[PDB]
């Protein structure tokens, strides 16, 4: 999107008093001497399928971290390997998820998820559509939907 | 979990999967043109008969293919069509006579010598991979009041047998245009719940022996028995929230509306009280009778069970997991491929909206596109 550069990157309270106007909550603390929010809940994908709960962590200056806490998503992969997960986090257990391509793969210098953005409008319909795609690589072996590209020799790291 | 103390939501969100296998696996009108002008074509072919009886022969469809209750069989390309021939001049006649005469114009065309193939019941136009003809010559029926069709048919057996075919399908046709009530909630539907039980039975037999598999329900003796079940429940004027209580409570009353009466068991027609339409349920050679009489409520008995199997899974692919086991391999890919062929399209045109106090998302707050990586 062709958008003004006036707009600058926003602080910890706008999107604090933003995530209480969707959905329900357990808890949704602010840690780390006012830096690094908190959020989990229940988030369902349909009508017929499990009941999951996810963990966002932001800091800014980096990207946010939406990691799957229960259920453990191992013993339900049946010892498998998933793609799409980026190296885990050493502080929550739990499968890290992958919502978006970066900044240094974008061409035009404005990422998937920028900082203009708040955080409840897209990163958790975003994880719900992770989720909505998880159960369907399922049942027949493949990832259909988005895709990455196949790349010869970078990491995208 | 049970199929009764689920909400409405789920419970009409399953009749709709019901009724989009079954609206797939139907035949459609296209296919009923071609049938309908080959079909007049074979009748006009045996109405310039040199024959005496062949004259004033005239066919009018009958089976399954009247009553809108058609489904493309079980590894099977090719539907199948009944009809009916009648001749006034061959009342006087016998059957070998009218057997010889149908025989010999259907002789006379050479594409009809190479796309045929005999059957008990009559003589069979077979075509290349579409579907089927099938006729049954027969004559008419004097000195009874009935209010429709008197006559007469083939069989091979007693050299003829009695039917009555177009006043028991405008008994259908009657009772299958009214609708009953409705609550509120803070092809008819008699023609698709005949239809999602011939489906049920077709992948019921993927898993039975071979006695079972020819002591298997046939079609027509479960066609009258919910047109019994549904002429009580308009006379009983009970309301219904939902369109899966229309077919549980059909169900139930299945086995308490066949009515077996001196020891045979009879249901017949309520214009024609004579021939026995479970004449098949009620012969006893090598107990072959309390056979079909079991296996209808073993049938009836899992098709009350597996609604409760769809109802007791969690996760959409242990929904598909238990779907695959109604239905069969092949159609249930057919819905779930055109699900995310639409959920892909939601993307792009930004559609698919998520409210987060439910939580789920809905496919008719635009999710951006290219979320994966
Ligand atoms: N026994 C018997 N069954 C009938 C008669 N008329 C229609 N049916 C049944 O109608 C049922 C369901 O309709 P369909 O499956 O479309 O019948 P069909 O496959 O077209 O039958 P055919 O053309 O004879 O092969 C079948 O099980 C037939 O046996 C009849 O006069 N006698």
């Amino acid at each position: 999107v062709v958008i003004r550069h006036h707009c600058k990157p926003l602080t910890i309270a706008q999107q604090y008093r933003a995530l209480k106007a969707g959905g329900p909550y357990e808890r949704l603390r602010i840690i780390h001497h006012d830096r690094t929010l908190l959020w989990e809940g229940w988030l369902q994908p349909s009508l017929f399928s499990r009941r999951y709960k996810v963990a966002v962590r932001y800091s800014l200056g980096t990207p946010p971290i939406c990691v799957v806490t229960e259920p453990d998503l191992f013993a339900l992969a049946g010892t498998r390997a998933i793609p799409h997960l980026y190296p885990a986090d050493k502080h929550i257990p739990g499968a890290r998820l992958c919502l978006f391509l970066p900044r240094s793969q974008a061409d035009d210098g404005l990422s998937e998820w920028r900082a203009q953005l708040k955080i409840s409008d897209t990163l958790i319909p975003w994880a719900s559509l992770w989720l909505f795609y998880f159960e369907q690589w399922l049942h027949t072996g493949h990832w259909e939907g988005g895709g990455k590209h196949p790349r010869p020799s970078e990491v995208k790291n | 979990t049970t199929a009764r103390n689920l909400p409405s939501g789920k419970k009409q969100r399953i009749a709709d999967l019901l009724s989009q296998i079954i609206e797939t696996l139907d035949l459609t009108k296209t296919q009923y043109a071609n049938i309908e002008s080959a079909y007049n074509g074979v009748g006009t072919f045996l109405s310039e008969g040199d024959d005496p009886l062949l004259q004033d022969a005239v066919i009018y469809p009958q089976g399954s293919v009247r009553l809108n209750t058609t489904v493309k069989p079980k590894n099977e390309e090719q539907y199948d069509i009944d009809l009916i021939c009648y001749l006034p001049h061959a009342t006087q006649a016998d059957y070998t006579g009218v057997i010889s005469a149908i025989r010999q114009r259907l002789e006379s065309h050479k594409t009809y010598k190479t796309l045929l193939s005999e059957l008990p019941r009559g003589f069979r136009i077979n075509y290349a991979g579409d579907y089927h003809l099938d006729i049954t010559p027969g004559r008419d029926h004097t000195g009874t009041a009935h209010p429709g069709q008197p006559l007469w048919v083939v069989d091979a057996q007693t050299a003829w047998k009695e039917s009555n075919p177009s006043g028991y399908a405008e008994w259908f046709e009657s009772s299958a245009s009214v609708q009953p009530l409705r609550t509120i909630l803070v092809k008819k539907l008699l023609n698709h719940i005949v239809q999602i039980l011939k489906r049920h039975r077709d992948e019921w037999a993927a898993e039975q022996d071979e006695v079972r598999q020819r002591c298997r329900p046939i079609s027509v003796i479960i066609t009258t028995l919910a047109c019994h079940a549904y002429n009580h429940i308009i006379a009983d004027r009970r309301a219904y929230d939902n369109d899966l209580d229309i077919l549980l409570d059909v169900l139930e009353l299945m086995p308490d509306f066949i009515v077996s009466t001196q020891g045979a068991i009879h249901v017949n027609n309520p214009h024609m009280p004579e021939e026995n339409f479970a004449e098949k349920w009620n012969r006893s050679e090598q107990d072959e009778g309390p056979q079909r009489s079991e296996a209808f409520y073993q049938w009836h008995a899992a098709a009350q069970a597996t609604f409760n199997t769809i109802a007791a899974s969690v996760g959409e692919d242990n929904l598909f997991l238990s779907l695959e086991d109604s239905f069969g391999k092949t159609p249930v890919d057919v819905v779930r491929q055109r699900l995310m062929e639409h959920m892909q399209s939601a993307r792009e045109q930004g559609s698919l909206h998520l409210d987060k106090k439910t939580g789920g998302l809905i496919a008719t707050a635009g999710v951006p596109k290219n979320t994966f990586y």
